[PDB]
RNA sequence: AGCUGUCAACCGAGCGUUGAUCCGAGGAUGUCCGAAUGGGGAAACCCGGCACGAGUGAUGUCGUGUCACCAGGCGCUGAAUAUAUAGGCGUCUGGGGGGAACGCGGGGAAGUGAAACAUCUCAGUACCCGUAGGAAGAGAAAACAAAAUGUGAUUCCGUGAGUAGUGGCGAGCGAAAGCGGAGGAUGGCUAAACCGUAUGCAUGUGAUACCGGGUAGGGGUUGUGUGUGCGGGGUUGUGG
RNA sequence: CGUAGACGGUGAGAGCCCGGUACGUGAAAACCCGACGUCUGUCUUGAUGGUGUUCCCGAGUAGCAGCGGGCCCGUGGAAUCUGCUGUGAAUCUGCCGGGACCACCCGGUAAGCCUGAAUACUUCCCAGUGACCGAUAGCGGAUUAGUACCGUGAGGGAAU
RNA sequence: AGCGAAAGCGAGUCUGAAUAGGGCGUAUCCACACAAGAGUGUGUGGUGUAGUGGUGUGUUCUGGACCCGAAGCGGAGUGAUCUACCCAUGGCCAGGGUGAAGCGCGGGUAAGACCGCGUGGAGGCCCGAACCCACUUAGGUUGAAGACUGAGGGGAUGAGCUGUGGGUAGGGGUGAAAGGCCAAUCAAACUCCGUGAUAGCUGGUUCUCCCCGAAAUGCAUUUAGGUGCAGCGUCGCAUG
RNA sequence: CGUGUAUGUGCGUCCAUGAUGAAUCAGCGGUACUAACCAUCCAAAACCACCGUGACCGCACCUUUCGGGGUGUGGCGUUG
RNA sequence: AAAACACAGGUCCGUGCGAAGUCGCAAGACGAUGUAUACGGACUGACGCCUGCCCGGUGCUGGAAGGUUAAGAGGACCCGUUAACUCCCUUUGGGGGUGAAGCGGAGAAUUUAAGCCCCAGUAAACGGCGGUGGUAACUAUAACCAUCCUAAGGUAGCGA
RNA sequence: UCGAUACGGUUUGUGUAGGAUAGGUGGGAGACUGUGAAGCUCACACGCCAGUGUGGGUGGAGUCGUUGUUGAAAUACCACUCUGAUCGUAUUGGGCCUCUAACCUCGGACCGUAUAUCCGGUUCAGGGACAGUGCCUGGUGGGUAGUUUAACUGGGGCGG
RNA sequence: GGGAGCUUGACUGCGAGACGGACAUGUCGAGCAGGGACGAAAGUCGGGACUAGUGAUCCGGCACCUCUGAGUGGAAGGGG
């Protein structure tokens, strides 16, 4: 789960860099959660996987 | 989080009350069981949120109540006032649950909520005594009728 | 005025001044396979679902259409659970795949060099992924410069400069400002109170009450915009 | 003869034999590029310039950290630009940028956009060029050429 | 126009409290003087200093860099039609033997245990063809054959053999484990690409003649068959 | 495997012939649902007893000269 | 082609069950349509007599009170610039000391993890498994004299 | 359960002589009581070997007047309450028990769905605010990877 | 070489002409302010009788400096 599904954050990409700086790629993945999200007030939750961001900035909605 | 609540919560505050709780707590116990709402404008979460809170109060309905409620709802025909074209009848809006809510409020009398009735079921596409069904309790139907005329 | 393409001859047939063969532009047909897409499949080969010609005493056959899956719009329908929905049905519109280079965005080596090697280099290379277009990305400064009534979007060339720097300060790496040029083209919207409006709540007490004014009245924008859409009367600094 | 002496062909060095060349002319159709009118929108439902006082001037944003990427800049005193994670501001006495902070001073009004030309390339088509190769050369390929042949395959791959 | 690290100063400048000396500069050269013989200085006066663009040539830098040559490394793919193992579904195993368990009958057993007799026809049972193997041997050893042949030899109802269709794929598979097998290659397969990898190493480097003409030493070296500099060669200038 | 024909049996209905209708208005038992009762059931609060000694101290040491440790002489946090 | 591998049998360890283990980034799968009398792993290797001592080193399994111990919003103090205070010259302005609000640095006290240190287990875990020399230790010999060192000293059995 | 921040109800201060616990400096020194200061068995408990703190019943017109200097003159009275045991709120913290709503469940039942051990919606039942991975962080880490493991040397190694 | 007196010539700061010198390290210091004494005048000293007792560069520390300070003022940083 790297993708948010309603911002579309994908993982960034890097390296991890040692005491003796070596450099090996890593990646930096979004904190996405699955979120059953409520798309109208009525209460059908369906399952997605949103970004922490989308949770917080309230683009989810777990009515 | 800061909203203002619309019923009654312990050491949140009562109806009315503006508190600011945790994005967690106000986003999954409050917004979902409406018992608060996020303060957009201050207006807005006060006079919207008192509404809500009044209108929940006299929407309650109940073991016997429900009896009673279906019973008062079979009382007549409502009415509703949506445009039309000249002889096609194809309407120019379409009913709404808050439509028949308020048309049964203001011609019958019985309060009730818009978890009642079966609009879509109901296909109210014309004109004439439509019927719906406000479904009062877990199994208490009710046949209102809803004529439509011209806006 | 010869032609019936060529290897590529041999014929036997023929065509052509009434205009052939040849050239150019439109069309028509365009088997089967291939994104391949009715289903299947070992590609080009196997099996199927309306109306017509048949093929009759009839089944059997072949001709034409059409029939994949996806998204998106629009109509119905609205399971389990009740307004209400995932989904299902029907119809339109697209997508799919290929292509040598160039573009953009991501992923990203190692040989190699460092006379070893890991930092580093190789190199953001090769390769890989996603995607375009005829070009693409960037583009109309909350910029750059420094006290000059300085320039005034971006891009691309030459310089600045192998400089300043950077660097196990090793191997190496290496700008920018400024300047000279190619080109020139400093358009529109989002905010505000609302003009107006359209539409999703709550009913107070259906009067706040509206054309902005005063001055007649009922039951009016019900009245209150918090939520959006829309033509703005709307819209850059020493301010709209 | 020459506004034609480009180049080729023709039985051997052809301006004058031939296709041509200089120079002229030729589109029914289709396509492209232009204008010319319908047509489309807007402005006219108006243009002018000055005063003083509230709201507006793009938010999960800027900013701040923790880890990275990028810049001459290899984490360095490290600004500016950026990804992921948290934390998270005000709207003009605001906010950034001047490689950290100022009586400072200058640049001005980001967090939403679209924008031609100058630019890169040539699968393909057209017309040409060569102090390029000339059959072991030049394309692997002047012939059958990605053919024959080899390999299960990816692929390799001629000779004439 | 240099000196210095710049406020910088400038034919001077840096160092220095110290006109103390030095460093680096004021092209060069000539005359005059003043000086001191510490190797010559100081001023003064004369002529006025020569770069920079092409371009040839030799070296050199970055590139493949004079040419050929590794084992190997990386990226992306191709291979389980050979082989390893496994999965589905089939097939085969001439002939003989031995004779298990059970199941009956008789002795003994108080009765059982047990012992004989019959039936029974079990076994990774025995002998032995097909089949599958590959122990010994001779031959082949520019073979008939890139692993075989002839004689013998092991298994041969099983952990058997085998057909067909499948699956596992490279730092991976499979392995009754030999580092074995994975398409005649396996201590990391193969093809293409990075790529003309890199190699202080080996080899090769093509016409002529005239002049000169070495070195195999020193020092240093992750150095000792390499290299830097010196030494020694040559060609230009200058001194002679 | 399909078409036409003829007959043989062959059997539909408006019909005909047969089986059944099979539930209603009253009115009972069984699920026994409303609440409550029984059989079983595992517990919280208070409650006691113990192993045990997270707290305490010395009391004895093979002895540090007992003078550091640890177990019994013990009331304890029954702290687990 | 064997003495090697395997083998049936053993023992240890792991595993409470989309187990452990393994292939996978993940989903999922196998394990197994199984269930601790089952699986996976390690070693040994029918069967018979047996597998003696040692937990010191290193693994593993538990944890004894401490100490060490990153990542944080624990942020004293200190440092930059300055509204401003003081004084010197000097007076159409620069020289010292003090310096709030702030914003910008470096940041100490204190602060809790795992691991480590540490205590007990574990040898069918990897691995260990001595002397004395005073005796008649019998001068074929197993014990005995009573001796230092560790955690122990090679026990039965076998042995050119 | 224990913390930290804004104020805070009353004593709490033998300095040295001493009504003798001189409350912090001023107001003080008419400001202090009948529903009610005192000495008191005592309510309530705090010591500097000074006695103390507000008082129910007593008690009743109560203390006081540089009461004598011990400068601060009885804490007998005024502001900040100053060393300071206890303050009650709101903000934010280590930890334990939890209420379920996040999130989780390969536990059940339904429906999409004729087909369905997929998955995903509903619901129930369980976990549960843990776990899961996200960022950052410490440890273990030949499981994998890139590498390094000098030269001289009467060959190399050992030795030097 | 052995003794005493004083003292701190590692003149430290500036430095002679010179010389030892594959490229990367040494000897005198004659002069200058400021010293050391002994002394008395003259006088001598840049650690040691002499040759060993040490390690380039890079990176950073620490002190002082009338050096730079990315718009200006400082500052960070750099430099000597």
């Amino acid at each position: 789960a790297a993708v948010c599904d309603i911002c579309g954050k994908g993982p960034g990409f890097g390296k991890s860099v040692s005491h003796s700086h070596r450099r090996t790629s890593r990646r930096w993945n979004p904190n996405i959660q699955p979120v059953r999200a409520v798309t109208r007030p009525g209460g059908n939750k369906q399952r997605i996987n949103a970004c922490t961001s989308c949770i917080k900035a309230g683009k989810v909605s777990r009515a | 989080m800061k909203l203002i609540l619309t019923a009654e919560v312990e050491h949140l505050g009562a109806a009315g009350d503006t508190v600011e709780v945790k994005d967690g707590y106000g986003r999954n116990y409050l917004l979902p069981r409406g018992l608060a709402i996020v303060a957009s404008r201050g207006a807005e979460r006060q006079a919207e949120e008192i509404r809500r809170a009044r209108e929940s109060k006299v929407i309650r309905d109940i073991e016997h109540a429900n009896e009673l409620k279906t019973a008062l709802e079979g009382l007549g025909d409502v009415t509703l006032s949506v445009n039309a074209a000249g002889d096609t009848g194809k309407l120019f809006g379409s009913v709404t649950a808050a439509d028949v809510v308020n048309a049964i409020k203001k011609a019958g009398g019985p309060n009730l909520d818009k978890r009642t009735v079966q609009l879509a079921k109901a296909h109210i596409k014309s004109v004439g005594t439509h019927p719906v069904t406000v479904k009062l309790h877990t199994g208490v139907e009710a046949k209102v009728s809803l004529n439509v005329v011209a806006q």
